[PDB]
């Protein structure tokens, strides 16, 4: 009945009880379409973002919220000032992990900034079906127990899955995000150029350019990044056929 | 007090200084973002939510571009954003069931004004898993947590519908039937704001 009562009676969290055609060809189309791998690693505060081209079709930004430790981050202030417009291509799209605290007010602040309009709100809710007994530390303005990330979708320029992404909670410590984020992404077609910001070596996949500071090797080329999607594939949406 | 108390009434014009104050505010607005009962963005910003509350939460729910004109809504009004309830619609099979993505939830914004004393807070969490029912009716969940959140407490429902009144709530809106009023230092301030018993802009 009242799932909100048995969180309270149990430690059990609502979302623990949510129970769960071929799109399988379409991420096949992706498979085939996606650029080799590409990745940096560069200290994104003193790095002009500039360097990274082409522009790109989609960023991804997983900033290292502070929030994210309860065991170098990045502030609000830090991240607002990142010059993303820059290197954002004029019909594009921004998913940005804002967390389930200020960001979820300070991170719609960068995206109208970087002139982008949210157009979706993306909510990684976790479980907790392996630890009922672990309490949350509160956050001092928090009402409730906070159980759920936001990622938030931006749109700039003119112009299948759920809002939703449902796991269980890491460990302590393991601040990765679902890799479901980068399904939802490549499903909606926008594009071959993708861009993860503050990536990991552990978040390397193909069809993507991964820049972070804690990245272990490099191997990104912007000529050869460009060379990519040099005529006649500049405007694939990465779920078409190659070119012959 | 205690029993469910409410007022037909278009919000836009009924003078709510003759309610008091409330320890939690809920509103589901009629926001314009594409309808009979809709408000403008202005009529929106000039609603007097600042007189309703000294110390306490607004839950404010919010679909569409309202997430962000909620925000500003709930900044204008004095409170601050401190949490975001979302609740997460299922089928009576706990199954779930915005152009790029289809939607699973809905989205009820958290504010605070003060600094609210002797609240129950995280004793929920901030996901709701609850059956849809008719168009547009929230769960009945968020009264249960609310109420464990600030039990006891005077609360006011604006743009409520009959199956929204609620003991301990006074509930607001244009299709309630009449006004049934029971507090009486609320009925003292109505009779002698309203003697003959309307209320016009
Ligand atoms: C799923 C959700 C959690 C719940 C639904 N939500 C959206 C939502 C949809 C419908 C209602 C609803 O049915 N609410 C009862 C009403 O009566 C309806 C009519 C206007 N309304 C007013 C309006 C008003 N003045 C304005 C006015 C303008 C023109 C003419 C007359 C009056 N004054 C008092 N009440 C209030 C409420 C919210 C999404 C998420």
């Amino acid at each position: 009945n009242d799932y909100c009562q048995h969180f309270v009676d149990t430690g059990h969290r609502p979302q623990n009880f949510i129970r769960d055609e071929l799109i399988r060809l379409k991420d096949e189309l992706i498979a085939k379409s996606n650029t080799p791998p590409m990745y940096l690693q560069a200290d994104i505060e003193a790095f002009d973002i500039r360097e990274l081209t082409p522009k790109f079709d989609v960023i991804l930004l997983e900033p290292p919220l502070e929030e994210y430790y309860r065991e170098k981050c990045w502030t609000w202030d830090d991240i607002m000032k990142l010059e993303i417009d820059e290197i954002a291509a004029p019909r594009s799209f921004i998913f940005l992990w804002c967390g389930s605290g200020e960001g979820l007010d300070l991170g719609r602040v960068c995206l109208r900034k970087w002139g982008y309009r949210r157009c979706e709100d993306i909510c990684w809710i976790k479980t907790n079906k392996n630890n009922p007994g672990k309490t949350k530390t509160l956050d001092p303005k928090a009402v409730f127990q906070r159980t759920k990330e936001h990622c938030l979708m931006g749109i700039k320029g003119t112009v299948v899955d759920i809002d939703l992404i449902i796991t269980e909670e890491p460990e302590i410590g393991n601040i990765e995000k679902p890799v479901e984020i980068f399904h939802i992404i490549e499903h909606f077609c926008l594009g071959r150029r993708r861009l993860h910001l503050f990536g990991r070596d552990s978040t390397i996949r193909p069809g993507w350019l991964t820049v972070g500071p804690t990245l272990t090797n490099s191997n990104y080329n912007a000529e050869t990044y460009a060379s990519y999607f040099s005529a006649p594939n500049s405007y694939l949406t990465g779920c078409t056929e190659e070119i012959e | 007090l205690f029993p469910p108390q409410w007022i037909c009434c278009d919000i836009r014009y009924l003078d709510v200084s003759i309610l008091g104050k409330f320890a939690v505010v809920m509103a589901d607005p009629p926001w314009d973002i594409h309808p009979y009962g809709t408000l403008t963005d202005d009529e929106m910003r000039r609603l007097n939510i600042p007189v309703l509350q000294d110390d306490g939460f607004l839950f404010l729910w919010v679909t569409g571009r309202a997430m962000e004109l909620g925000r500003e809504c709930l900044n204008l009004w004095g409170y601050e954003r401190v949490d975001e309830i979302i609740w997460v619609k299922t089928n009576q099979l706990q199954r779930i069931i915005g152009h790029w993505l289809n939607h699973g939830k809905e989205h009820c914004l958290v504010g605070v004004k003060g600094n609210p004393q002797g609240f129950n807070q995280g004793l929920d969490c901030d996901v709701i898993v609850a059956e849809v029912r008719s168009t547009s009716h929230k769960p009945d969940e968020i009264y249960g947590m609310i109420e464990r959140l600030s039990p006891g407490t005077r609360k006011i429902e604006l743009f409520g519908r009959p199956h929204n009144v609620q003991p301990n709530w006074i509930t607001l809106g244009n299709q309630l039937d009449g006004i049934h009023l029971l507090d009486p230092d609320v009925v003292a301030r109505f009779k002698q704001r309203y003697p003959d018993g309307i209320i016009s802009k």
